[PDB]
């Protein structure tokens, strides 16, 4: 029930930290990591005898409501045109609210696609998809 | 005959000389997946300075080529129970 | 509460401008980007060494209720048949309604398609999926 | 509010005219025109430096409730079998109800697919998809 | 209002006939056509010169509640295993229930598939997706 | 209304018999049989002049709620690992409840895929997909 | 009615065990299998002669609410970056909660992917799609 005793993580107990600052007014963050795991088959026997791992296909998507200013592009994480060029590697952390202990971290993200969405009446929403070199953590 | 709704399918068999005289008579239990037959001709064409000349010498040696897979599940035989690997 | 004091863009506070003119009865203005990022895999390790960019791609989609005059053919953007070859690079902006301050610009566009629908007891619409070279912004 | 003053086109203010007659009891008409627009990329620079146009992929679909007689096939627009053969080019216009001013026109349509749909209880519905040589208009 | 005086076909006023016999408890009778139309593109211009037909395709799908007798196997249309090779060109009509006047005919068909479903507390169904050569009509 | 007089088959009047026993607590059984039927086309004429039949693509899926014991795998129809090997051909029948007259039968089924599904709170469900040599019936 | 006397597995009466330890707050445990069955077609007949197995494939997906401790990284199953190569064959069971009797085992697994979601006012989750060599059971 209480924060000090619950067993499960929730949207309200986590902070998303990018380049040392908390992200404001995100809606969801989702991460897929696939090893390309594949079994090794064999003539004479129908079933595979081990799996092996191919490519570390690692991604995180961030969906966010557009802050009036200091959005990703304005504050200097997203980019447009040949700005993509200059934007060196960026680091992201997922953080446990009370203690700000690390939950997990992403050594060196990099942008894939950036989607800003305006619609009739409603709040403006933003989507970014990042691919990273290695995910990691320490306690 | 092929499966035509009038007669059931029937499958290929090959007769071999038996080394004591007479024969062996082998037969397939799954038919071929690809079947190709070629009929080359010995016709030749030579081009003279003012006309074309067409010359033929008759039928040439035909070629038969086919490809298939032996069945997996055991199947009774006219004098045994032989599997695909034994076949 | 008020317009000057919120810090998220509601659909209320954004104008959409094109060929230096505001649009009446526009609906959505979705802007999507792909920097074709696909990091180099490398025999001898499982994971990508660095994430690198392979082709810029920029699409902006605008959807609008069909107005009786000054539709996107009358404003000259869209066109029918061969006449498109006579057209030139169109130009689009997203602006603060409260101060007429640019948020972002799309500095060179062309149409992909000009989808339209008439339906029983419904309002007619234009749709345009523009492709564009670059996006940028100042102030 | 009134027809004489509204700024937007609606299902009730438009007529669909085929070969000089109004279409009766249509449900929707939708038209896609895509230029195949594609950017021209370059070694050394990641972004494309212009767009160019490939093929005028132009289509209109008509969905209609089956008139008891004088439907498309009966009246002589749709066809069946080697009738498709004889049915020369057909022209379609979208017309502004009060004045019957042209909204847009399709020089020379041609059938793609024809779908007649019967279902339990309900009204019989018909679908046709047309591809045309050039869309055009005059005021 | 009344049967003779409406001018749209409701599912009430259509019979479905096949092998010269009416069907009990049929549901849908969707008839789809594709004349493979794909006009010639031509180097030196953006747009197709004329739209031309590349292959006729005709599909009629019939869906039916499974009756205890005179199912589509008992009426001889559908079949299981090799026995299909013994079958012949089936013949189908769509008719005015009020006057027994043909609307359209499908002058030569064969089955693609014979999908069936049994489910808990639900009525069983047959489905047939016939392919057909030609469709035509008189009077 | 009554079982002794109704014209239609229902979930409650059918039994599914596998290897001489009734299946318990199934939810649905569905069977697709497709002949691969294809038309033979021709130069000079756009429409096909007959259909022909390619491959007897015959399948039945069985979906069932997991009996506490004596499920498919336990009772000896489904299999795991190199057990698939030993499980010789199996026969299935669809049976008319009162008389247990045959409705249809499947000479010699064979497994394709086996899916056991556990979920939060709810009943465990099982799915199997079978492909068979020839479907058949006798009255 | 009661636990000992029902004869279907409700989600209540199943434990999910992994590396010889029960899991807290697991949700789904879907286990899918494909024996690549595709019977030999044969020129001279329409129908397959016998259905035969071409490659075993086994996937087990587990979905879980993210617990504050003993998540699938802490229990050692999942991992981030190159560290996966240090991992070994994980081992999974499905058990009778009422008697701690095995229903089935998966005797050798490896991870495909480790999908995760954080979202506004929602509970966080882990997802794992394990691949596995074989499944078996005794008693």
């Amino acid at each position: 029930a209480s924060e000090a005793k619950q067993t499960v993580h929730t949207g309200n107990t986590v902070l998303l930290m990018i380049k040392g600052k908390p992200v404001g007014r995100a809606q969801s963050a989702s991460g897929q990591r696939e090893y390309g795991t594949t079994g090794v088959y064999e003539i004479g026997s129908i079933m595979p005898q081990e799996h092996v791992y191919l490519r570390y296909e690692g991604t995180i998507t961030v969906e966010r409501l557009r802050m009036k200013k200091e959005n990703f592009a304005d504050l200097g994480y997203a980019s447009l045109g040949e700005e993509i060029l200059k934007k060196d590697i960026i680091d992201i952390l997922v953080v446990d609210n009370l203690t700000k202990q690390v939950i997990i971290s992403y050594h060196g993200c990099s942008a894939n696609n950036y989607n800003e969405t305006w619609q009739t009446n409603e709040i403006v929403t933003e989507e970014i998809e990042f691919s990273y070199l290695t995910a990691s953590d320490k306690a | 005959p092929q499966s035509d709704g009038i007669s059931n399918l029937h499958r290929i068999a090959l007769r071999f000389p038996k080394e004591g005289g007479g024969y062996d008579m082998y037969r397939f239990k799954v038919n071929p997946e690809n079947y190709t037959i070629d009929s080359p001709q010995r016709t030749t064409a030579i081009k003279t300075k003012s006309d074309i000349v067409i010359e033929d010498y008759g039928k040439d040696i035909e070629v038969i080529n086919f490809t298939g897979t032996t069945g997996f599940r055991p199947v009774r035989e006219a004098d045994g129970l032989k599997t695909g690997k034994q076949k």
